[PDB]
RNA sequence: ACCCACUCGGCACCUUACGAGAAAUCAAAGUCUUUGGGUUCUGGGGGGAGUAUGGUCGCAAGGCUGAAACUUAAAGGAAUUGACGGAAGGGCACCACCAGGAGUGGAGCCUGCGGCUUAAUUUGACUCAACACGGGGAAACUCACCAGGUCCAGACACAAUAAGGAUUGACAGAUUGAGAGCUCUUUCUUGAUUUUGUGGGUGGUGGUGCAUGGCCGUUCUUAGUUGGUGGAGUGAUUUGUCUGCUUAAUUGCGAUAACGAACGAGACCUUAACCUACUAAAUAGGGUUGCUGGCACUUGCCGGUUGACUCUUCUUAGAGGGACUAUCGGUUUCAAGCCGAUGGAAGUUUGAGGCAAUAACAGGUCUGUGAUGCCCUUAGACGUUCUGGGCCGCACGCGCGCUACACUGACGGAGCCAGCGAGUACAACCUUGGCCGAGAGGUCUGGGUAAUCUUGUGAAACUCCGUCGUGCUGGGGAUAGAGCAUUGUAAUUAUUGCUCUUCAACGAGGAAUUCCUAGUAAGCGCAAGUCAUCAGCUUGCGUUGAUUACGUCCCUGCCCUUUGUACACACC
C-alpha cells in the first residue's frame, strides 16, 4: 500500500458533561410544589423547556419548539 | 460430493465419487449404454421324419 | 577349382543358457563360499597426485620410481524409467503447410495493455495458454486508488465511575465542502443500553495463489492410461501397449509370451437435419360456407370478419422409426477398410457441440466467495461509511476491434423477407394503436407474467427506377462549434440520441502474421449478456453465400520409436 497523510486534528465523541439534582424547581414550604421555567405543551407535564436568549428546544421530541416564554 | 474441511493448517480438498451399480440403480438405463450382452442360444432336433401330431 | 563329409592350425558370429556374471554380456569373463593346476604382475573410497621430495635415467622435453599433511561422503560402474538432443526414421493438425479466400499489420477511430504523467491515473494476467480478459461498456456507487471528513458495526470476560448520573441526543449562526451537533459557543435532553482500561476477538477488493481448498485454464480433446494373470529379467522394470496396412481415434485387421480386461476414444447425451405413417390444437395454420368490400360484370378473382362447420400438409411436440457406408462396381493378404455410381431427407464419426482418462503445472484465482492457513490490522483503523475526484490523463510502444479507401459504388425513393431471443403488480418491464414534434422524443390510452400483446420484432445487406460519374469527388467520416432531446440526485473530463455546420487522414497498406475446408469462410444485420443511461464489446441467432484442397510432411507445433545423455528441482 502507500502511505497515510496525517494532517493532525481528531475529534472524539463529546463525553456530555454530565449531572444530577440538575438544578432546577424548588420548594418553599415543603408539602406543595413550585415549578421552574415551564412544561412542555405538546407532550405531557414532567418534561421540562430549555430557557436559552429567547429560543426554546424539548428532549423527547429531539428540538420542537418555537414560541417564548 | 465435493466439500472443504478445514483443520487448523490449511483446508483440505475432499472429493468423493462412487460409481453406483446400474442394476440397482433405477432412474434412466439398468446398463451401461456400451454394455451388450447376448443371451445363450437353444438347441433342436433336426429331421426325425417330416412327422404329424393331430387333434 | 569347386561340391560334400571329417580333420590339425588360425579369426570371428547364433541360440539357449542348465554354467559365469552387478549387469552389459561371456563358450570364456565357465569348471569359484561344492572356495586349492602352475606362475608373474597390479588395486585397496574419492581427491590431494602421478604432485612434493629423494633417487635414477635422459641433450632437453620428460620418463621411471613415488609421499604424506590436508581434504571429502560420496567417486564410480552397470543398467531402469523418465526428461531432453541444432540425432535418424514413422505419424498427426488450416491453433502446421500447400491450392485459394478473408484479411490484419498501413489510414482514422474506438477499446486492452505497456510507457510516461499524476494527488490518484487501484490492481490482477505477460509466448502459445497476459494484451474487447477479470463477464472489467468505471459519470458516483461499484472501489480496492488519492484528498478530506463521519461511524462503531470494540462479540464476550473482569474491573473504575454505579443515579451527589454510566453515557445517548441536540436546532441558531461562527464552525464546516455541508439544515455531519464533526465540534469548540450553549444549558436543555438520556436513563446503566454503555463508556476507561486489560484479556479477548470481530471485520478487512490487506498480504502470500511458492501455505492451501473449490473452480477454471493448460499439457489435450491430443490418444493416451492401467492393471490381472503368463513369460523375460536378481532388479529397478518390461512384455501385453507391436513389422505393416487402415482409422479422426491404442480405431481396428493382421502378425504375435502373450491371453482376456477396464479407463480414455468410441458408445452415451443434447441439438440440427426426414415423416402427406400416428396422437393434438378458435394461444398453430388452412378448406367450404354466412354476412360483407371492390372488381371484371356469367359461372370467376382478391379480400375482411374468431359468424358457423370441418381438416392437421406446414406449425409445434410427443411417441416412434430411419442410415447400417446400404445396394452394385471395381480397389485392397479379395482383411481392416478405402474410392466411385444408384437410390435415399440425411453417405464429411451424418453436421455441431456436451462430458472428457492417468499424471500433473509451483499456470490463474486469497479482487466470486462467512472456502480458508498463517503473517496485516484492528478506532488517527488497511473496517465501515459519506463528499469530491481518479481509473478515461498523453512525446510514444505493441494487442483484439470498428469504419473506409467507392462506380460489385454512393445517394434518393420504391420493393420488402428472418431467426434466436427477452419482457412489469409492489412495482415501474416490453411497450403496439392515436395526437403533438424535421428530429430525438413527448404524451394520453391500451395488450401482455407471455406460440396469445410487444412481434409477421415486415432487421439489415439485398432487388427496381432515377441523381453523380472514375477529381481526397456526391468516396470517407474523423476532428470541431452551437443548439434541441433523454437517463439519472449529478452529464464539464461532449453519457447517449437528434439537428445543422467542420470537412482531417486514407486511391487497398512494408517486414511480418492471423482465421478458415460448407450452409462453413466472407458480408449483413438482429439478439440477449452487462444496463438507470451508453455497443465499435460478447455469447446466441437467422440472411446472402463463394473461392481452394479434400494432399503432404517443406516450415510451425506436438506425438511416439530407436538411439545418446556425467540430466531426475529433469535444458531456465
Ligand atoms: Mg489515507
Ligand atoms: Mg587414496
Ligand atoms: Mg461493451
Ligand atoms: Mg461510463
Ligand atoms: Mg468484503
Ligand atoms: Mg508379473
Ligand atoms: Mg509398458
Ligand atoms: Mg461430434
Ligand atoms: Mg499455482
Ligand atoms: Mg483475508
Ligand atoms: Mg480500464
Ligand atoms: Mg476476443
Ligand atoms: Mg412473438
Ligand atoms: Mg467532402
Ligand atoms: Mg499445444
Ligand atoms: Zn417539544
Amino acid at each position: 500500500k502507500k502511505v497515510y497523510t496525517t494532517p493532525k486534528k481528531i475529534r472524539h465523541k463529546h463525553k456530555k458533561v454530565k449531572l444530577a439534582v440538575l438544578n432546577y424547581y424548588k420548594v418553599d414550604d415543603e408539602g406543595k410544589v413550585a415549578k421552574l421555567r415551564k412544561e412542555c405543551p405538546n407532550c405531557g407535564p414532567g418534561i421540562f423547556l430549555a430557557n436559552h436568549g429567547d429560543r426554546f428546544y424539548c428532549g423527547k421530541c429531539h428540538s420542537t419548539f418555537a414560541t417564548q416564554k | 460430493a465435493t466439500r472443504h474441511v478445514l483443520l487448523r493448517q490449511g483446508v483440505l480438498g475432499i472429493k468423493v465419487k462412487i460409481m453406483k451399480d446400474p442394476s440397482r440403480n433405477t432412474s434412466g438405463p439398468k446398463a451401461l449404454p456400451d454394455a451388450v450382452t447376448i443371451i445363450e442360444p437353444k438347441e433342436e432336433e433336426p429331421v426325425l421324419e417330416p412327422s404329424v401330431k393331430d387333434y
